[PDB]
RNA sequence: CGAUGUCGGCUCGUCGCAUCCUGGGGCUGAAGAAGGUCCCAAGGGUUGGGCUGUUCGCCCAUUAAAGCGGCACGCGAGCUG
RNA sequence: GAAUGCCGGCAUGAGUAACGAUAAAGAGGGUGAGAAUCCCUCUCGCCGUAAGCCCAAGGGUUCCUACGCAAUGGUCGUCAGCGUAGGGUUAGGCGGGACCUAAGGUGAAGCCGAAAGGCGUAGCCGAAGGGCAGCCGGUUAAUAUUCCGGCCCUUCCCGCAGGUGCGAUGGGGGGACGCUCUAGGCUAGGGGGACCGGAGCCAUGGACGAGCCCGGCCAGAAGCGCAGGGUGGGAGGUAGGCAAAUCCGCCUCCCAACAAGCUCUGCGUGGUGGGGAAGCCCGUACGGGUGACAACCCCCCGAAGCCAGGGAGCCAAGAAAAGCCUCUAAGCACAACCUGCGGGAACCCGUACCGCAAACCGACACAGGUGGGCGGGUGCAAGAGCACUCAGGCGCGCGGGAGAACCCUCGCCAAGGAACUCUGCAAGUUGGCCCCGUAACUUCGGGAGAAGGGGUGCUCCCUGGGGUGAUGAGCCCCGGGGAGCCGCAGUGAACAGGCUCUGGCGACUGUUUACCAAAAACACAGCUCUCUGCGAACUCGUAAGAGGAGGUAUAGGGAGCGACGCUUGCCCGGUGCCGGAAGGUCAAGGGGAGGGGUGCAAGCCCCGAACCGAAGCCCCGGUGAACGGCGGCCGUAACUAUAACGGUCCUAAGGUAGCGAAAUUCCUUGUCGGGUAAGUUCCGACCUGCACGAAAAGCGUAACGACCGGAGCGCUGUCUCGGCGAGGG
RNA sequence: GAGCUAGCCCUGGCCAGGGUGAAGCUGGGGUGAGACCCAGUGGAGGCCCGAACCGGUGGGGGAUGCAAACCCCUCGGAUGA
RNA sequence: UGGUUCGUGGAGCCAUGGGGGAAUCUGGGCGGACCACCGCCUAAGGCUAAGUACUCCGGGUGACCGAUAGCGCACCAGUAC
RNA sequence: CGCGGGGUGGAGCAGCCUGGUAGCUCGUCGGGCUCAUAACCCGAAGGUCGUCGGUUCAAAUCCGGCCCCCGCAACCA
RNA sequence: AGCCUACGGGCAGGCGCCGAGGGUAGGGCCCGUGACUGGGGCGAAGUCGUAACAAGGUAGCUGUACCGGAAGGUGCGGCUGGA
RNA sequence: CGGUGAAAUGCGCAGAUACCGGGAGGAACGCCGAUGGCGAAGGCAGCCACCUGGUCCACCCGUGACGCUGAGGCGCGAAAGCG
């Protein structure tokens, strides 16, 4: 339940901050995990690349495993829940009884002291990870492999779920958070669970300011640019766009698909 | 108000200086064309 | 067109008369008072506000009257803007 | 002889404008060929969170002294930041380097590019950041944490003395960190004192008095003392920390739970060293002496600084590396490393001076700009504000008279109060604190400092709380009640809201046209559409590479709308986009019916129609918070008027809700109603909307606004309508 | 050529003094348990007044200027985008 | 595709980026599509003086200048600024 | 004052470009159905094609002149 | 600073609180009134349609929601005052 | 092919309708089923487990008048609607 201000000021009556209760007493983090500094960077080498970022606070990057093989059989217990400004979902501290820490994304109804295993073994319960060969049809899964032996590139944000639908041959198929039937190999590692915090679709920033120290600078509509700048700027008070919609460099916005239709990997998609 | 000349050793040398002309290949014509017209200083004096 | 600053207001005026008043006068369908119209007459005077950027105009309260025009639609090396 | 010609010279304006902040000068005396302008003294004025001190950048001899005044100085000049010459800058401890890393630059391996060159892991470079050992006084005309004096430290290298498995750029710990608010004890700084030490002074009516005036400090090893920060100690087992560890990490019983103990700071006291006024007397620009054998004591206020890696709360989740401690690997365990002592060795660069400005950036001795620290006292509730004033520094490098117009900057005014004017533009009224008291509306916060009021000084009396002192006096911080005094007036000077009512736009804080526009424009939280399944879409680049992102549909890009409430209607005919293994057309290529050129012929060379031939287009469907569009003419009801109703025509469908003479209305100052004595503006209505209308959103909306309009109260030189006075010209 | 200007990255600094008083904590109340209501504490916020600091709203001055953007009164922000 | 006078032209020759792809004297290219005849050369490796171009440099000469001319500089000029 | 569309039976539209034909729907008139009306069924009429000319053999039709109606335009100072 | 007939007294007079009332400012309730606007009742033979009463020719009524010149229609659920 | 009183819109030679096989998803639970049951009403239906309330019978065991109603308040409250 995400907790509510008072209009004490304006841009508070709408302002909404993330429930932290689940975050237990380990605000700061884990040295020997989270060893590096996040490099702070809009443009690539010169010249932006993406727009309009800039700012925001300052951050240190926590290491996250998404190869959960390198301790297969090997037991970890659960003992912090803690806040990664790296991610929108929350981060979990693992201390093997092999002795290595490592952070994991946290997955809903993981609760601290909570043993968590991985491998081919490692019964179909919250937090363990699993080739996708092994879980149960039906079963809800985050932290999916899309090749095998990669990393975990699939269902991390907060909230979304990856459901087991089949399988065909040495495949599985997967409904994604998007909807997309998208058919996976049989041994992409994939963590059961689905990820939690999943208010964070409930959060109102209520002014600029949230924006700002998260990073998002002020975005400008190409309405009030000048044709110089933009395809829909120009023209006396309020021009209606006067073309099909477009972006600055002119592809049309609103409805022009532009994946590579010739993709290897369109002969593994089903669905949206 | 603030004009345009704000000195700087620092940057006067790392920027018109002769080990940041030798980089370049139009900073290395630039000795090229200050030499053969005979100027005193091919780079800005700087201290 | 190698530059003649444009409306309106303000300040300062000055000139024409085909005269708004005051002065003189003929006719009147002028009894008297108040009028009408025409002639002589410019010496002087010709208010304060509401609305509008406004000139003009419509109003309000008066007045002997609340005149029309010219002067680069007088006047920005005088003002405003 | 002309080209607003080029170059140089000299004229006119003209002895005219000006001489650079209205902080301000007067006299006496020196020097001097020459003094308003240089030096000295007396008097006056100005700054004083500076116009005063200390740094950094930048400037580069401007610093000090001697001799000088051609030029520089907006005048003069004996003066100088000016000319000639000489002198002056002293470091193991300050800053930087023989230390480290951040962004970034560079770059062996490697990748890329016609060439030049672009990337790029490790490494290297890169600093107000991390690390690291000096405090107090005195001397020079000019340097001092640099020289000198006292006290105190840091690295090496070489020796002896005592310990231990020693030992890496490798493993681990630590370094190491946000914002806001803050507790305890100190310190910096400051106020008072009958106490202590001092030259001196009793003036002009009074005072020989706990009188006046001045001063009552600084640093300081170990040891103590007081505050405070860091840390648990054993045993096993151990697969992880890319070899190995006894170290770290993970389990499991035992022992404390705590600063008890180990260190580590800070602050006092500490052997001892040093400083030391006012006033008086002199040979200088400047300092010297005595005052002194100086005293060097006690209270109170007290930090934003210290103990510091303190605590609490919050989300927007808060550098790296080296030094440092520990652990082992080669090797080595005669080596080596640790502790204590002794001797010796400690290099390079900066160091003057200006430094909110006459020395920097503005062509100038330019009213502009320039980062960090100290920035005293008194009073006003507080405060870096305001007024005066310590230390200190200045009177701004043209002056002297006059007392016109007119101008700037001031001050005051009869009666009237906006009649001024585009507009109360400007100017004025209000103005601090305490206490009453406060409307519609509201998103329940607000609106609110609403509005509108009252008290404000001085003296005397009684009396309630705290803080530091022991519960007490004292010193300080807050209060309550009573009785009186004076003036026109008590925030008695300086600093310090005019208020209300009602509309438009925009929700709001915020941004913008450096140098005529700060807004109703931009942005904004939030809404919707659309792309993107990750070697993501998109962006830069030929490429490599990179951003996106060390992210993964609750994420990322693009587009529009722009808090919030109630809503966002119909049209897919044309355009865009989306979906359609049919069909038509369609280029290269395949294919060869058939024909041509040469040969004596094998042959060689040309064309060359069926037909197979992609995307695209045509075709078929979809889609509006995609580009967009959302009718005309007639007649009809109990008087007149109008038309709920009907007829016909066309469209892809013919504007629904909600607004409406509006930021939209031409005719138009539309017509009614309100405000006025009078209202082309304003407000409320009607609807004949030239030419509103639903995300280029529609209608509303509390709060908000140096936005734009209308009105009213208070007040006023805006005006009737001017007058007088002041200072700079 | 980014020593002016715009943006972003790394690393430091600055924001006197007052107001208002959100969450949360303690106690009392309420309930069957709650919701919740009271005080006391607490000190939030692109909160309020207002210096440094950053701007540049209105007017006046300036106009071969002190100044190729200045000066005076007035004014906005001033813990944050 | 480029060069050549050749801009697709009847477009050869000479180089080529792309696809297919031989032969060794009875072998191969060329003589401006092409074919026959008639002739000329012998590709897919390399070197090679002299004659030719220029004037920082020294000399000779000038119906060249003579200090606003002649080089930007006759002068300590690529200086001052 | 300009540019381009239109005036056709009582109403609203066709027919014009390509001349010889004026058609559609409603309405009017007569008769059916009903008890009567509306609805419906059957059968009829009705147009100087805005006026003035000239073109042709012949004009709603083509060409000019006026009178009406609709839409756009009327800018830069 | 006055006047008194028996004076550490009396009167006149002065000051002070309260004070009717007048003024200023902001609220509460009520009454009248206003261009225009909503709906109501009645009125004469007006216009449009036929919703309900007979299975009223679509069984009706209802709470709600949306739409339509208007009765009204339709969606969801309910009622017997219907079969 | 759909559909109807009859038709039309519509869907389909791009391979529809009818048939088979597999896959996805959502809602409601046929037969039992009733003139039934449960609940204070609204209302409640495939099956399983847990947590849970009301209620009936016998035995007449204990308390022993503790009882009834109920303005307020409080909770529940079909369907439609709202965030
Ligand atoms: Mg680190
Ligand atoms: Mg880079
Ligand atoms: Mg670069
Ligand atoms: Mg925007
Ligand atoms: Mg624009
Ligand atoms: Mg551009
Ligand atoms: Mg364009
Ligand atoms: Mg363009
Ligand atoms: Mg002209
Ligand atoms: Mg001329
Ligand atoms: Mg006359
Ligand atoms: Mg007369
Ligand atoms: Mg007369
Ligand atoms: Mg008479
Ligand atoms: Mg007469
Ligand atoms: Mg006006
Ligand atoms: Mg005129
Ligand atoms: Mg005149
Ligand atoms: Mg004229
Ligand atoms: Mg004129
Ligand atoms: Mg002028
Ligand atoms: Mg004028
Ligand atoms: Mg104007
Ligand atoms: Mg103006
Ligand atoms: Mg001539
Ligand atoms: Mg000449
Ligand atoms: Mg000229
Ligand atoms: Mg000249
Ligand atoms: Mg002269
Ligand atoms: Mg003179
Ligand atoms: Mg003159
Ligand atoms: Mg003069
Ligand atoms: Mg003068
Ligand atoms: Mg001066
Ligand atoms: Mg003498
Ligand atoms: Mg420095
Ligand atoms: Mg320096
Ligand atoms: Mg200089
Ligand atoms: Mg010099
Ligand atoms: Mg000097
Ligand atoms: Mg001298
Ligand atoms: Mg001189
Ligand atoms: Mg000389
Ligand atoms: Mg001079
Ligand atoms: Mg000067
Ligand atoms: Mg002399
Ligand atoms: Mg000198
Ligand atoms: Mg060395
Ligand atoms: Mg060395
Ligand atoms: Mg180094
Ligand atoms: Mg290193
Ligand atoms: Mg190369
Ligand atoms: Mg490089
Ligand atoms: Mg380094
Ligand atoms: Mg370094
Ligand atoms: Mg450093
Ligand atoms: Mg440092
Ligand atoms: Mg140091
Ligand atoms: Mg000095
Ligand atoms: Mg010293
Ligand atoms: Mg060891
Ligand atoms: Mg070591
Ligand atoms: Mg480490
Ligand atoms: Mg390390
Ligand atoms: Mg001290
Ligand atoms: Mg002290
Ligand atoms: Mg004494
Ligand atoms: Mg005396
Ligand atoms: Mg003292
Ligand atoms: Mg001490
Ligand atoms: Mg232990
Ligand atoms: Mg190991
Ligand atoms: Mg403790
Ligand atoms: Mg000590
Ligand atoms: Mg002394
Ligand atoms: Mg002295
Ligand atoms: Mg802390
Ligand atoms: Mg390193
Ligand atoms: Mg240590
Ligand atoms: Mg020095
Ligand atoms: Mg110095
Ligand atoms: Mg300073
Ligand atoms: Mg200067
Ligand atoms: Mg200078
Ligand atoms: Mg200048
Ligand atoms: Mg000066
Ligand atoms: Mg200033
Ligand atoms: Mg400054
Ligand atoms: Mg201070
Ligand atoms: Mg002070
Ligand atoms: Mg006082
Ligand atoms: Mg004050
Ligand atoms: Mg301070
Ligand atoms: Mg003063
Ligand atoms: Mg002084
Ligand atoms: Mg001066
Ligand atoms: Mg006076
Ligand atoms: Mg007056
Ligand atoms: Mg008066
Ligand atoms: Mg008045
Ligand atoms: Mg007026
Ligand atoms: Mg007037
Ligand atoms: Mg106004
Ligand atoms: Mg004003
Ligand atoms: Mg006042
Ligand atoms: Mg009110
Ligand atoms: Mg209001
Ligand atoms: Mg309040
Ligand atoms: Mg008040
Ligand atoms: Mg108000
Ligand atoms: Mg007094
Ligand atoms: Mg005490
Ligand atoms: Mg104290
Ligand atoms: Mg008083
Ligand atoms: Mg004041
Ligand atoms: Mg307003
Ligand atoms: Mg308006
Ligand atoms: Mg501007
Ligand atoms: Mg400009
Ligand atoms: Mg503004
Ligand atoms: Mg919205
Ligand atoms: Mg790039
Ligand atoms: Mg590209
Ligand atoms: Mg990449
Ligand atoms: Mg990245
Ligand atoms: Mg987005
Ligand atoms: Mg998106
Ligand atoms: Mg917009
Ligand atoms: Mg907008
Ligand atoms: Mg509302
Ligand atoms: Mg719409
Ligand atoms: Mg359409
Ligand atoms: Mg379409
Ligand atoms: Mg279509
Ligand atoms: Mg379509
Ligand atoms: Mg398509
Ligand atoms: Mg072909
Ligand atoms: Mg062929
Ligand atoms: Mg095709
Ligand atoms: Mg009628
Ligand atoms: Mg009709
Ligand atoms: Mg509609
Ligand atoms: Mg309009
Ligand atoms: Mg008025
Ligand atoms: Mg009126
Ligand atoms: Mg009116
Ligand atoms: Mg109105
Ligand atoms: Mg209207
Ligand atoms: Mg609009
Ligand atoms: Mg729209
Ligand atoms: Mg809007
Ligand atoms: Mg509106
Ligand atoms: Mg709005
Ligand atoms: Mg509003
Ligand atoms: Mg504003
Ligand atoms: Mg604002
Ligand atoms: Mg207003
Ligand atoms: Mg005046
Ligand atoms: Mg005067
Ligand atoms: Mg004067
Ligand atoms: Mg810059
Ligand atoms: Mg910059
Ligand atoms: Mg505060
Ligand atoms: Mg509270
Ligand atoms: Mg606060
Ligand atoms: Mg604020
Ligand atoms: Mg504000
Ligand atoms: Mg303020
Ligand atoms: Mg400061
Ligand atoms: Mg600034
Ligand atoms: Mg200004
Ligand atoms: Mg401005
Ligand atoms: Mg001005
Ligand atoms: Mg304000
Ligand atoms: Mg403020
Ligand atoms: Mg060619
Ligand atoms: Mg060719
Ligand atoms: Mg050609
Ligand atoms: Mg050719
Ligand atoms: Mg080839
Ligand atoms: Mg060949
Ligand atoms: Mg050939
Ligand atoms: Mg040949
Ligand atoms: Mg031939
Ligand atoms: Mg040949
Ligand atoms: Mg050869
Ligand atoms: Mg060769
Ligand atoms: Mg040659
Ligand atoms: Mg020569
Ligand atoms: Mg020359
Ligand atoms: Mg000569
Ligand atoms: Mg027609
Ligand atoms: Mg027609
Ligand atoms: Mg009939
Ligand atoms: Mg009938
Ligand atoms: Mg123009
Ligand atoms: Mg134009
Ligand atoms: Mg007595
Ligand atoms: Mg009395
Ligand atoms: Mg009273
Ligand atoms: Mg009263
Ligand atoms: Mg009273
Ligand atoms: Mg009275
Ligand atoms: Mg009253
Ligand atoms: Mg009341
Ligand atoms: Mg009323
Ligand atoms: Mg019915
Ligand atoms: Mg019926
Ligand atoms: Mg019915
Ligand atoms: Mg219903
Ligand atoms: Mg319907
Ligand atoms: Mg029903
Ligand atoms: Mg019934
Ligand atoms: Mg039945
Ligand atoms: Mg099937
Ligand atoms: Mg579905
Ligand atoms: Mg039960
Ligand atoms: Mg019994
Ligand atoms: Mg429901
Ligand atoms: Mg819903
Ligand atoms: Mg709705």
């Amino acid at each position: 339940a995400v907790k509510k201000f008072k209009p004490y000021t304006p841009s508070r009556r709408f302002m909404t901050v993330a429930d932290f209760s689940e975050i237990t007493k380990t605000e700061p983090e884990k040295s020997l995990v989270k060893p590096l500094k996040k490099t702070g960077g809009r443009n690539n080498q010169g010249r932006i690349t993406v727009r309009f970022r800039g700012g925001g606070h300052k951050r240190l990057y926590r290491i996250i495993d998404f190869k959960r093989w390198d301790k297969v059989g090997i037991p970890a217990k659960v003992a912090a829940i803690e806040y990664d400004p790296n991610r929108s979902a929350r981060i979990a501290l693992l201390h093997y009884v092999d002795g290595e820490k490592r952070y994991i994304i946290a997955p809903d109804g993981l609760q601290v002291g909570q043993q968590v295993v991985a491998g081919p073994d490692a019964p179909i319960q919250v937090g363990n990870a699993l080739p996708l060969r092994f879980i149960p049809v039906g079963t809800v899964v985050h932290a999916v492999e899309l090749e095998p032996k990669k990393g975990a590139k699939l269902a991390r944000a907060a909230g979304t779920s990856a459901q087991i639908q089949g399988r065909e041959g040495d495949y599985v198929i997967l409904r994604l958070p998007s909807g997309e039937l998208r058919k996976v190999h049989g041994e992409c590692y994939a963590t059961v669970g689905a990820v939690g915090n999943a208010d964070h679709k409930n959060i109102v920033l209520g002014k600029a300011g949230r924006s700002r120290w998260l990073g998002r600078r002020p975005h400008v509509r190409g309405a009030a640019m000048n044709p110089v700048d933009h395809p829909h700027g120009g023209g006396e008070g309020r021009a209606p766009r006067g073309r099909p919609p477009a972006s600055p460099w002119g592809w049309q916005t609103k409805g022009l698909k532009t994946r590579k239709r010739r993709k290897p990997s369109s002969r593994f998609i089903i669905a949206r | 108000m603030k004009r345009t000349w704000q000195p700087n050793r620092r940057k006067r040398a790392k920027t018109h200086g002769f080990r940041a002309r030798m980089r370049t290949p139009g900073g290395r014509k630039v000795l090229k064309r200050r030499r053969q017209k005979g100027r005193w200083r091919l780079t800005p004096a700087v201290r």
